[PDB]
């Protein structure tokens, strides 16, 4: 042992099926390598230290080391790379995503000869996936509990998210469920506050969700934002939604963070409840391209930690590049084994071994025009969320769900008869503006 | 401004907003499930909706199944077939909805239901 | 109502005493108004809706809004701004950091006319802190419990963080407190891993607390990890360290989230458990100066949520500027009331109304050498923090403990004398050199 | 290499770690008290550590209080006061500890404790 102050680049190393695989885009400081660059993103997120201390002869430290094992340069960009970063299994806590983030991302971030970095993906091994409950139900199980095949859902958030008394805002929920929305949403903001307070919010929401499913005989659902200040008031307010009797619950997993969402998700299987993931406060680390971390790792931790919806963003109003990333993550969210496709930012080929994919929710000032876009870009197994485009309705709340469910099965109707949502979509609405009043009107107020 | 209709109104799920599928409209959708290689299958029930009699833990319903007509049709080459089912299985039920099912052997989940008959 | 697709900018709004006060730097789009940006700021964090919505007319939605009442330009800047939004007191959850960060940064950071945003300062107004337990115990009732007055507090993490059996670990910790350290600490990625399991290291951790502690005669800690992946867990080992009778446990706030976080400050008020804080993945957030959340946010809502230590990086080779930003989010921590100073990043003056301080944690590669400058610039209600400092002594951690604790007592002794640490630092080490030989040996090893 | 020694060398918090002050030196130590408007206050104790002896539940020792010469020094001007109140201590209780307390009224605690006689 002696005291005082590119051993973590390993090009040749083979990975392990174990191991978990992270791939950084990577800007060096002015004068750093990039191979010295990829050495640091491995050891400062794994066993680097600025001076050697004697323990380290007690223990075999190569077993622990993160190694950086690939190393590319970014069309485009004269100082970005992709630095390819494996991590031992025996690293990791079984089961915590918490665990995983601080693994990887908690200190790194920080090393001063990185001017930016941002972690865009993760490869999960089936090891590490397997000690994770993940979706308390999951895509198939939750149209098997809800009845409900072949065509997207339709939710509505409810606005003015704070202003209305629990019974007004109740009343809302009502009116848009009984027009064909499957569910009504709590705003992420909307938790429990002055005027609102949550139980009463539980209790007028249930009463409409009630209401509008004995009226239409279709199951009905509010996303009952359970997000608290404490695991105690979370659960709280989970239990009460259970003795309701109601089939969903809600959580904002980034503020609320990974432990209480766990826990969350945890009880959700437990109680045969659906549980609703907001992602509030993601752009906050998602938006740049030079640093922060991209939403498709934040999706995949949601799908380990446990959730039966996340939010998705939209496609609309993106250009093809941005839309191709999205579908990237959408694959991820939803299907089984998601090969690599560099195109759609998957870096990794990810399997996740039977465990349940998670429904996208697109939201985002959507209304009937984007309804063929929406239906041929992400499938049946999609939320499509209309806040405005339901509430905003001419004729009211129920209309303008009526216009939206409308506007979709003539979609699917269209779509299964082999006809081109690309093309003939802005025809397929029109033709059913001849026969719903409802969905005409909305035509005339927003535009294709 | 029309009201949107508060009785009289209920539905059955998938396309029961439209206006009544047409005979070719039916053949169509059923061979939008034979080109997907799924598996129609026909079933029935004179109570057309859920309710909650025995539990109201959340997510259980009763009313979800229906009754099977006869078995699905695996082998299913021709949507006439299907038609042809559905119409025995109005005369044996006259008074009984009838909607059409479709199973997915790869995802091994149903993925289709969609009303084809209301008394 | 009519259906259909400034009105946040209101420069001239007096401030009420009831507010929560934001501080955005904003970059807009190209040819986006600085006027419109802080607009938008506004508008995309409380009430904006890209149509209008006839349940507005059930309420007053004025009382609702978010209203930017002042923007500045950055110098050497062309195209940031800061944009200053107060927020009505009836938005926010009482006693919830998960919901004013949901409230105010849930959803802004995304909005497409917004290239760039950061959130730099809140002002936490009295009426809604007053609704927090905050730190478990704080700053004056920790020296009371642990009868220590006079100095920084002394601590050291244990490498390598993954390796060691939990025996060997706790071995490390009792010859570190042995030597003169107040504290040893968990890694922030030390939770539970194969090899060592959580319970084990709890077992032979305390061991090594009593038996330095009945060594030396001082009080003794060492901060056990609480953080996991469900809440039971968490709270689970905070038990068993309540169990062992031990006096702090300690949490990753923003991996394991505010939602658990507060939960286990509750519980360590409940239990007499001091809880040290580190703020694993703060960098993904804080570091870029254009986008993100300034570091001084993230402790202020840890204040808030609870702790009673909080990392909070180091000074030592770093500029005047990046200081003055260090001890003006020290200065929010630590004291009752702190007065605005743009120059110290402090933007709104913050008044905590007795709500106690948060010891501020210093580490980074500091040694002996560094003692003079941490005392001087953090002043006694600090702890430094020696992790290869310590165990990378040529003599073992003992004497390095000793090395340290002299080092740092010699700096207090002479500082109360009245001299300058500023300039005779260095000849005050040197000087305990030649009657410390652990001190001596130190300081060949590292360099002044 | 030398070993850090294992018996004989226990500590007594801020300033324990530097060779013993003299006279002069302890004189700084209060002065400093005085310059900074604190409150030097002298304690004493046979027993010098804590211990745990009615609870050991967290953050909960027993030992922490010593016992108060006399009573905190306001008004002090004069470090040699504080001292001349040492030896009278240490007359009354050679076979004791004894430590500076300092007492900061506008943070409304305690602030200092350094030892001042070992027997």
């Amino acid at each position: 042992f002696k005291a005082g102050v590119l051993t973590y680049y390993t090009p040749e190393y083979e990975t392990k099926d174990t191991d978990i695989l992270a791939a950084f885009r990577v800007t060096p400081q002015p004068g750093v390598p990039p191979e010295e660059a990829g050495a640091a993103v491995a050891a400062e997120s794994s066993t680097g230290t600025w001076t050697t201390v004697w323990t380290d002869g007690l223990t075999s430290l190569d077993r622990y080391k993160g190694r950086c094992y690939h190393i590319e340069p970014v069309v485009g960009e004269d100082n970005q790379y992709i630095a390819y970063v494996a991590y031992p299994l025996d690293l990791f806590e079984e089961g915590s995503v918490t665990n995983m983030f601080t693994s990887i991302v908690g200190n790194v971030f920080g090393f001063k000869a990185l001017r930016a970095l941002r972690l865009e993906d993760l490869r999960i091994p089936p090891t590490y996936s397997k000690t994770f409950q993940g979706p308390p139900h999951g895509i198939q199980v939750e149209r098997d509990k809800l009845n409900k095949y072949g065509r997207p859902l339709l939710g509505c958030t409810i606005k003015p998210k704070l202003g209305l008394s629990a019974k007004n805002y109740g009343r809302a929920c009502y009116e848009c469920l009984r027009g064909g929305l499957d569910f009504t949403k709590d705003d992420e903001n909307v938790n429990s506050q002055p005027f609102m307070r949550w139980r009463d919010r539980f209790v007028f929401c249930a009463e409409a969700i009630y209401k509008s499913q004995a009226e239409t005989g279709e199951i009905k659902g509010h996303y009952l934002n359970a997000t608290a200040g404490t695991c105690e008031e979370m659960i709280k307010r989970a239990v009460f939604a259970r003795e309701l009797g109601v089939p969903i619950v809600m959580h904002d997993y980034l503020t609320g963070g990974f432990t209480a969402n766990t826990s969350l998700a945890h009880y959700c299987r437990d109680n045969g409840l659906l549980l609703h993931i907001h992602r509030a406060m993601h752009a906050v680390i998602d938006r740049q391209k030079n640093h922060g971390m991209h939403f498709r790792v934040l999706a995949k931790a949601l799908r380990m930690s446990g959730g039966d919806h996340i939010h998705a963003g939209t496609v609309v109003g993106k250009l093809e590049g941005e839309r191709e990333m999205t579908l990237g993550f959408v694959d991820l969210l939803r299907d089984d084994f998601i090969e690599k496709d560099r195109a759609r930012g998957i870096f990794f080929t990810q399997d996740w071994v039977s465990m349940p994919g998670v429904i996208p929710v697109a939201s985002g000032g959507i209304h009937v025009w984007h309804m063929p876009a929406l239906t041929e870009i992400f499938g049946d197994d999609s939320v499509l969320q209309f806040g405005g485009g339901t509430l905003g309705h001419p004729w009211g709340n129920a209309p303008g769900a009526a216009a939206n469910r409308v506007a979709l099965e003539a979609c699917v109707q269209a779509r299964n008869e082999g006809r081109d949502l690309a093309r003939e979509g802005n025809e397929i609405i029109r033709s059913a503006c001849k026969w719903s009043p409802e969905l005409a009107a909305a035509c005339e107020i927003w535009k294709a | 401004m029309q009201v949107w209709p508060a009785y009289g109104n209920k539905k059955f799920e998938t396309l029961s907003y439209l206006p009544p599928l047409t005979e070719e409209q039916l053949l169509k959708q059923v061979d939008y499930l034979l080109r997907n290689n799924w598996v129609p299958c026909l079933e029935f029930s004179k109570e057309g909706f859920v309710y909650r009699e025995n539990s109201t833990s959340p997510c259980y319903y009763d009313g979800r199944y229906w009754t099977m007509w006869k078995l699905p049709m695996f082998g299913c080459t021709d949507a006439s077939q299907v038609y042809k089912e559905l119409q025995e299985a109005i005369a044996s039920y006259p008074d009984a909805y009838v909607r059409i099912l479709g199973f997915d052997n790869i995802k091994q989940t149903q993925c289709v239901s969609f009303i084809a008959y209301k008394p």
